[PDB]
């Protein structure tokens, strides 16, 4: 259907993941409901949900920002968007002079239609590998060209499931190349690191319309941009 | 009496047609719903008989300013500086049904059933203002009759049977012209700049808050964006102001107008400098009277209006309002 | 009252224009098919009767920006050059609804049908600021009325015929920048003009609005703050026609300067908190 963004200003950026943690501490004491439902955990315990992430960060030139996809999504930002607001408002002017929180919104459409003709898609901090089978297909690229295929073509199957459209079935994937391999952190001083690509390129013969989120690590902030920007960018 | 008054506007002319009309992004006047209708006041349009092709009168419109509007427009720019600097130089004082009748036609919204006494419609028709405008609570007719602003163009060609067959304008002569609001605290930043703001940042975040809140659910906030259709600028209108019987002083009422009708706005959109407008020519029954500086002719009118400002009080105007 | 300035562009100006347009390259703008498609948005539009053709008049393209934003723009520069500066001392801080009916027309939507009595209007549009910008709960008219900025083109010259024989720019005006997806933008070096006008208006209102304009220069508008977009000098003030302009500012007309400059050290915040209160 359609999915929210939500774009926060504190004239100052921080990253996704560390926002994440930020907002967490914030709202811990108080309306744990609304945090349970904004990062996706079970309703009885702290465990996060194994299925698809609705509510997602995201990356914000002097901020961050929120994505919901759906309408359940899209009613959790709604009603998360005013605390949440009032939280930096409390906790900028706390400390300082004080600094004009200022928000965004767009309701961006999702779209898929399929063509007869190759289409490329550029996706940026792209995480790849989460078990040592993943590392072992990453060595050779023949075997961990068909991974990465697949790996894209479930993210596509399993994004348009969660958002409640028929995706055609009939589609072809190709990768180009990655430009930088680099490795991700779950949290800040850990030996734990996950391997990630870097501006990874791919074609796709149909074309999308909108806010597409590719592989793991989909609440971080990690490997999602918007394709309709990215239709005939350049 | 006929006067022809050819003007060329300056801004674009804008007098909104009532009707709650529709816009998309790119044309499309009124879609079909669901294609993200925006609001559009077009500009007051005027369908025409008009020759089309070889043998075929169609009704093709023509978007004019009423004749209801500038007759408004010469009676307050009459109003303004003629009779009411007349009447404090003389000190005389209008009451405030005399006043609403001068501009208005009537003091109240109901009209008396009686018709007025022939010696009070003499003097009012004699009368160099009141007998171009009339009205009042018994109903006077005016001697001044009032035509809508006729642009030169192709469509009005059946209407301009005489004179105007050059300046033959063919295209279209509307715009759709976008207009937005923001709300300005939606585009504050610095708080260095909310400090001028009582109450410190707290205040305009909670106005931040209550937009957004308004965006995820009918009070209205700000932040519009509308469309309104205008006349294109620069090109040549014709005004017909004719008279029925008119003393020389009424003429030279007119005339008085007609001398700095171009301070005043042919249009509405007063902020956006719509109606500013300059007089090409005035026809006098034909005759061209028209210069740069005001009219050139006319002299026995202007004189009869001069012998009419003074000898003039407010107890005709009183007389003229007063209801039975 | 009759004020018009020239001013000259010395970087691009982009007053951008609502439209689902589209290129593929600089041979045509805008393409029947939909081979390489590049979108644009196009600078704002002003179709206008001119002689062209040696005789006829006919509907052409001109590139304008709208007399909305230039409104908006003497506005932003008068609140925050001395409105907010000379507010800023002696107590008296605007309400935030006050802010915004001083900033744009009102504080909110749905502006009451209620009007207002008439000793507010009277001593509304006599204030130096309030007369000039109109609107709020009530819709104040106010005084100020602002053209919309004219290039001294051929295509602008039955609005223009009487002041200017020569400067006369001719030919194409406007190009198109990329950066894949292309900005349609006026050529600079181009000289402009901007029409200001009142009705009746008070001293400290013309004196407003004249010092706005010795110091327009530095506010840009009509395009992008990071693409550098509206920088603009200004030359040739006319004001009732005579000029008053030179490189220093004004220098001429003084009873405006001193009739405004009395009025913004006699300003006070109550004629704004009785704009935008609401009387529902």
């Amino acid at each position: 259907m359609f999915v929210k963004q939500v774009f926060f200003d504190l004239g100052a950026r921080i990253h996704a993941d560390e926002a994440r943690a930020l907002v967490a501490k914030l709202l811990d004491d108080t309306q744990p409901g609304l945090v349970s439902a904004l990062m996706n955990y079970m309703p009885a315990s702290k465990t996060s949900k194994t299925e698809f992430p609705l509510v997602q960060f995201s990356n914000f030139n002097q901020g961050f920002a929120l994505l919901g996809f759906g309408e359940v999504g899209a009613q959790i930002l709604s009603d998360a968007t005013p605390i949440i607001h009032d939280a930096m408002a409390k906790l900028f002017a706390s400390r300082g002079q004080g600094v004009v929180v200022q928000v965004s919104s767009r309701d961006v459409p999702l779209s898929c239609e399929k063509r007869p003709y190759g289409l490329q898609y550029t996706v940026a901090k792209m995480v790849v590998q989460k078990k040592h089978e993943h590392r072992e297909r990453l060595a050779n690229p023949e075997t961990g060209k068909v991974f990465l295929e697949g790996l894209f073509l479930r993210s596509l199957e399993r994004q348009a499931a969660a958002v409640g459209m028929v995706l055609p079935r009939d589609l072809v994937v190709s990768f180009k190349g990655a430009e930088r391999v680099s490795s991700v952190k779950l949290r800040p001083d850990s030996t734990l690191a996950h391997g990630s690509l870097r501006h990874a390129v791919f074609e796709v013969n149909a074309r999308l319309g909108g806010l597409w989120s590719v592989g793991f690590l989909l609440s971080k902030g990690f490997g999602h941009i918007n394709t309709d920007l990215q239709l005939g960018q350049g | 009496m006929q006067i022809e008054v050819t003007v060329r506007n300056i801004t674009p002319i804008f007098s909104a047609a009532p009707g709650s009309n529709y816009i998309t992004i790119d044309g499309t006047i009124n879609p079909p719903p669901g294609v993200s209708r925006f609001p559009l006041v077009r500009t007051r349009m005027m369908y025409v008989a008009a020759d089309v092709g070889d043998g075929v009168i169609k009704s093709v419109p023509l978007q004019i300013v009423p004749g209801n509007t500038m007759r408004s427009l010469l009676r307050r720019t009459m109003l303004k500086h003629v009779i009411e600097p007349a009447l404090v130089e003389k000190g005389n004082k209008l009451s405030i049904g005399a006043y609403a009748t001068a501009y208005s036609g009537n003091a109240t919204g109901n009209p008396d059933g009686v018709p007025s006494s022939f010696d009070e419609i003499a003097t009012m028709r004699a009368h160099p203002f009141i007998g171009l405008f009339g009205g009042g609570p018994r109903m006077l007719e005016g001697r001044l009759m009032v035509d809508s602003l006729y642009p030169i163009h192709t469509n009005a060609e059946r209407i301009l049977g005489a004179g105007y067959e050059n300046e033959m304008m063919s295209g279209p002569i509307t715009q759709v012209v976008w207009a937005r609001r923001m709300d300005p605290i939606l585009n504050l930043g610095s708080s260095e700049d909310v400090e001028v703001i009582n109450g410190g940042a707290v205040a305009a975040n909670g106005w931040i808050q209550d937009l957004l809140a308004n965006s995820k659910a009918n009070g209205r906030g700000l932040k519009a964006f509308n469309a309104h259709e205008v006349v294109i600028p620069g090109l040549k209108w014709v005004w017909r102001i004719s008279l029925d019987r008119p003393t020389d002083a009424q003429v030279g009422l007119v005339l008085l107008a007609l001398n700095k009708m171009t301070n005043e706005r042919i249009a509405g959109g007063h902020s956006k400098d719509y109606g500013r407008f300059v007089i090409d020519g005035v026809s006098l029954n034909g005759e061209q009277v028209w210069s740069q500086s005001g009219i050139t002719g006319g002299e026995q009118y202007f004189d009869a209006v001069a012998e009419a400002i003074d000898g003039l009080s407010s107890k005709e105007f009183e007389q003229f309002a007063q209801s039975a």
